[PDB]
């Protein structure tokens, strides 16, 4: 049946002209595509998995562009906020995100990433408690996470380290995930509480007392006051070697820096995207803090960098870094949605029309998403690209014999007439 | 001097005021004592310590991260906020290892101890170091660390001071039990 597919897309549009808000069109087709990702998943000729992922891959677009055009678009401003010195940190935090959009559209991405994150299945066997073999063997003197790097490494047993390694491993997995939450639990759980302490330093501090303005999500303090502090401390925990290289990369990552070379080359484009928006995002709050006074000389006890990258500088490089995976075409529209130049990328492949032939995703998606945008912003692509478009598709409902489902499409032009 | 939202805030922000040139008074009593100190170490776990009886956190997690105590050096870093998350993280730490825990360092425990908010209060006390330092000092380490949020700064000190008798003789004793004293100061 599969050959059913536009129908589904079609089904959409129907249902949306139908009812005389938009953004529900987008969010089906999110769902439609994910739908079709395990049909050709679930069994399937392993010629179907290549474009099972390429319906993933799909899916994630639709979802991305919804994240941010609800954002961008549903934009009704609302009422500034209005800080003191005394206040917190992370009241200005949470000021800048207000405020900047420009950034607020990092995080949004960020967020899409972390959702899209894999992660492996939780460790089983997990030991009773930390560091147990070294304990057993004798020769651990003190049971405290530095006590390996007071002296010798030789001092933990193989087993332990191997152990300390799936815990990590998990954990970074975790934290690139978002799973935040799921990581403190692992932590406590697994006897790991240190780690977890550690972990809870992500929050910047605020107080509801002082910080009336958030009296409403917190009844009590809390995160931590010497935040710059608890950064570089970090940092510098990361760099220091007889660590494991995931534990080093948890480290890295919550200082917004770039995780050592063992971790980092089995990054993805989406990874590595990630880490690096995440380095961007770290260093313009520490910024935005030291422009206003929020920090405090004593704890600039290290230099971390200080430049902050452009998200088209990032993509540049992570594109670089990653080419097979950046020039996938729907990756290309991934981009091009993240840096706006979307309308940009639609005229463009509608020039390609004048190598999109060959992979058939594409001219539907350019299509569909260019008669999203012209709903959701009346003007967006140009009258003639939106022609030129829907004429090619349709001519492609002929060749699959869907004839039926046509007029649909028509209601944009009055050229239609012409059918 | 700054205008403030509301007058609850007020009252907040003049209890910081107070609570910080409070503390500072205090390292500026305790400062020789402790540096003396600082100079007989032969340990540099022992001397982090001390660096957080003078309310140096910043000095302390230097000589951490110098000395090789990464983890320590960022779990320094929260002594002044008062995350009670951490608080009680700390605090079991110390259970588990108060409960097996075939060793730990003696001085690590006591900066433990000072994350958990209760330094004398406790299962892992830090009282018999009555008998190591001026009375002051070890007030500093409750007023400093100890639960500032929660408490006022009366009740603060007076919970400290119900865990320590004063010699009856010390004058600068006298005013922190008459401060603390506040419902029945006559």
């Amino acid at each position: 049946y599969q050959t059913e597919r536009f129908t589904k897309f079609s089904d959409t549009l129907k249902e949306f002209k139908i009812e005389q808000d938009p953004f529900n069109i987008i969010r089906e087709f999110r769902s439609a595509a994910g739908q079709l990702a395990l049909d050709l998943a679930n069994s399937g000729d392993e010629s179907n998995v290549i474009s099972s992922k390429d319906w993933e891959l799909e899916a994630r677009f639709w979802h991305l562009v919804e994240l941010l055009l609800v954002f961008r678009n549903a934009d009704l401003d609302l009422d500034e906020m209005e800080l003191h010195p005394y206040n917190s940190r992370g009241l200005f935090e949470k000021k800048l995100m207000q405020d900047n959009k420009q950034l607020y559209q990092i995080w949004i991405v960020m967020v899409w990433l972390k959702e899209n994150t894999y992660v492996m299945e939780r460790p089983k066997n997990v030991p009773t408690s930390k560091w147990l073999n070294s304990i057993t063997s004798g020769g651990l003197k003190s049971c405290d996470l530095d006590f390996p790097l007071r002296e010798n490494t030789n001092v933990l047993d193989v087993k332990d380290k191997e152990e300390d390694h799936i815990f990590f491993k998990y954990i970074y997995e975790l934290i690139l995930a978002g799973a935040i939450d799921e990581a403190l639990e692992e932590a406590k759980l697994s006897d790991n509480i240190s780690i977890c302490m550690i972990l809870c330093g992500i929050q910047e501090y605020l107080n509801p007392v002082i910080d009336t303005q958030i009296a409403n999500e917190f009844n009590t303090q809390q995160g931590i006051k010497k935040h710059s502090l608890w950064r570089r401390t970090v940092y510098s925990l990361s760099q220091q070697a007889g660590l494991d290289p995931y534990e080093r990369a948890i480290y890295s990552y919550l200082s917004g820096a770039i995780p050592n070379q063992e971790v980092l080359q089995y990054s993805d484009w989406e990874s590595d995207l990630h880490i690096h928006l995440n380095q961007i995002l770290q260093t313009e709050i520490e910024n935005y803090l030291l422009e206003n006074n929020q920090v405090g000389t004593d704890e600039l006890i290290l230099p971390l960098p200080s430049h902050a990258l452009t998200v088209q500088e990032v993509l540049n490089r992570v594109a670089s870094r990653h080419p097979s995976e950046s020039e996938h075409p729907i990756r290309v529209l991934m981009a091009s949605v993240i840096l706006d130049s979307l309308p940009s990328v639609i005229h463009s492949s509608v020039e390609m029309l004048l190598d999109i032939i060959d992979k058939p995703y594409l001219l539907r998606i350019v299509t569909h998403l260019a008669i999203c945008l012209d709903i959701i912003n009346p003007g967006s692509v140009e009258e003639v690209d939106k022609s030129k478009l829907i004429t090619t598709y349709i001519s492609l409902l002929k060749l699959q014999g869907l004839y039926e489902n046509i007029p649909i499409y028509a209601t944009f032009l009055n050229e239609s007439d012409c059918l | 001097p700054y205008k403030t939202d509301n007058d609850q805030v007020k009252m907040a922000l003049l209890k910081k005021e107070r609570h910080c040139r409070l503390t500072s008074w205090i390292v500026s009593q305790i400062g020789p004592e402790i540096e003396e100190k600082i100079r007989n170490s032969s340990n540099e776990i022992e001397q982090i310590f001390l660096y957080l009886l003078l309310n140096d956190v910043v000095r302390a997690s230097k000589l951490a991260i110098e000395s090789k105590n990464g983890h320590l050096s960022v779990l320094i870093s929260y002594l002044g906020s008062n995350d009670p998350r951490i608080r009680d993280l700390a605090e079991l730490q110390l259970q588990k290892w108060s409960t097996g825990g075939c060793s730990i360092d003696k001085n690590i425990s006591k900066i433990y101890k000072l994350l958990s908010g209760s330094p004398f209060e406790g299962l892992f006390s830090l009282k018999e170091l009555e008998s190591e330092f001026s009375w002051l000092c070890l007030l500093n380490l409750t007023l400093c660390y100890g639960q500032i949020d929660e408490y006022s700064l009366e009740s603060l000190v007076q919970s400290h001071l119900d865990k320590f008798s004063l010699p009856y003789d010390d004058p600068i004793g006298v005013i922190f039990q008459l401060y603390a004293a506040n419902e029945n100061t006559e």
